[PDB]
This record gives structure tokens, C-alpha cells and sequence, in this order.
């Protein structure tokens, strides 16, 4: 799960770069 | 980062915060008009706020300067995260002063066992460990060996480990394009990882030293 340490906000995996997914909080990791 | 400390204010004056609406990336001032950053955290416009230690209150440290030129690195891939660099020319140079001063570019690689520092404001994954406030965390470069096996054929020349493979100490989201800094040189850019902390996944950084070409013909501009 390649995820770059970017702090960017999302409501769903599709949002996030590479293979970051949506965590709970609504932030990619 | 996760399981450093506060830094010691001003500390590490090269290091910046990227805005746009909010901190998202850090970055690394390398000259009055140049920061260096992670091609992955690329915006077309970018606040630079330097001389910072808490980002939510104005201090007198501060310095807010808009980019004028956000340049990836022209072979960036974003598959992978691959070359991972990039360069910020500020609208006006900053003034270098007690609280933002630049760090040095690498005159070679750093070879594996160096002690670097690396910082940011990212997640801490604490309770007690605030990320507004600039946190530090000394961590060593591993061997390409123990980098590839935690990342079996993942690791291209433009990238090195750094950390315990034992987990608990590393850089975390909002941290990428911050510096790793290994006796006052600029080594790293804090690019990707497998979570953060976790055991056998330290986190991986682009490599500075094979970019000290394009940067420094980069900076002189046309
Ligand atoms: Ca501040």
C-alpha cells in the first residue's frame, strides 16, 4: 500500500494518491 | 512524525510549511528564492511559510511567501512515486535571519548507519505529542538490503530507507517533502511509506545527492 505521507482530505479512496485509502478520519493514509 | 519529540524552536530554520488552505507538505529552503520539496505534493500556486514553530499562532517568526514557479522533477513518476523532487521558486526572496537560514546541498551520498534528523508537522499518531508544534525525530539511513526486503523490488536508485525496522519511530502524513538532514547536509525529502511506524515498514525518501545536477542548473534558471 505504496502511500505518500501527504495530509489531504477525503470522503473516499478514490480521492487519495497511489495506494493511500480514506481512513476513518477523513484523511488519506 | 511519529514518536520524535517538540524541536527545540527555530532549530531547524530551513524547514518550511507548504499552504494552501491548510499545511498539507513541508519543504526545505535551500537559498534566499529556492525550497525543495516532494514532486508528489505539486500545486500549481503554493504558500511558503517559513520561520514557523507552531503553525496555528502567529509568533513574529513568520515569513508568508507565495511560489512564483512550482517545477517537478521531469522524470517524476507518480505510478511508483519515483524521483520524487521538486523545486519552489519564491515571488521574493526571504530574509534570512535567526529563524529561517538555508540548509546545505549534499556533497555525496551519506552512507547507511548516518544518525539524519528528520521534522515535520504531520501526524503523530499521540495524544501527548502535538503536531502544530514542529516535532524532530533522529533516525539512521538503512543498508539498500534491509530497504528491499521490507519493500520487496519497490526501491529504485532514487530512493533510500531511514528509521527502525523495529517500527514506532518515523515520518507520517504531512510531513512529505520536509528534509533529512545528516550532518548539516540535506540527504532526503520525506516522500512514502507503508503506514507509519509499523515494524518492518520504515519510511522511504527520495534520494537528494543524484539530484545535485539538475537542482543546482534548475536554480539558475533561463
Ligand atoms: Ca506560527
Amino acid at each position: 500500500r505504496v502511500c505518500p505521507k501527504i495530509l489531504m482530505e477525503c470522503k473516499k479512496d478514490s480521492d487519495c494518491l497511489a495506494e493511500c485509502i480514506c481512513l476513518e478520519h477523513g484523511y488519506c493514509g | 512524525i511519529v514518536g520524535g519529540y517538540e524541536c527545540k524552536p527555530y532549530s531547524q530554520p530551513h524547514q518550511v510549511s507548504l499552504n494552501s488552505g491548510y499545511h498539507f507538505c513541508g519543504g526545505s529552503l535551500v537559498n534566499e528564492n529556492w525550497v525543495v520539496s516532494a514532486a508528489h505534493c505539486y500545486k500549481s500556486r503554493v504558500e511558503v511559510r517559513l520561520g514557523e514553530h507552531n503553525i496555528k499562532v502567529t509568533e513574529g517568526s513568520e515569513q508568508f511567501i507565495s511560489s512564483s514557479r512550482v517545477i517537478r522533477h521531469p522524470n517524476y513518476s507518480s505510478y511508483n512515486i519515483d524521483n520524487d523532487i521538486m523545486l519552489i521558486k519564491l515571488s521574493k526572496p526571504a530574509t534570512l535571519n535567526t529563524y529561517v537560514q538555508p540548509v546545505a546541498l549534499p556533497t555525496s551520498c551519506a552512507p547507511a548507519g548516518t544518525m539524519c534528523t528528520v521534522s515535520g508537522w504531520g501526524n503523530t499518531m499521540s495524544s501527548t505529542a502535538d503536531s502544530n508544534k514542529l516535532q524532530c525525530l533522529n533516525i539512521p539511513i538503512l543498508s539498500y538490503s534491509d530497504c528491499n526486503n521490507s519493500y520487496p523490488g519497490m526501491i529504485t536508485n532514487a530512493m533510500f530507507c531511514a528509521g527502525y525496522l523495529e517500527g514506532g519511530k518515523d515520518s507520517c502524513q504531512g510531513d512529505s517533502g520536509g528534509p533529512v538532514v545528516c550532518n548539516g547536509e540535506l540527504q532526503g525529502v520525506v516522500s512514502w511509506g507503508y503506514g507509519c511506524a509499523e515494524p518492518g515498514n520504515p519510511g522511504v525518501y527520495a534520494k537528494v545527492c543524484i539530484f545535485n545536477d539538475w537542482l543546482t542548473s534548475t536554480m539558475a534558471s533561463y
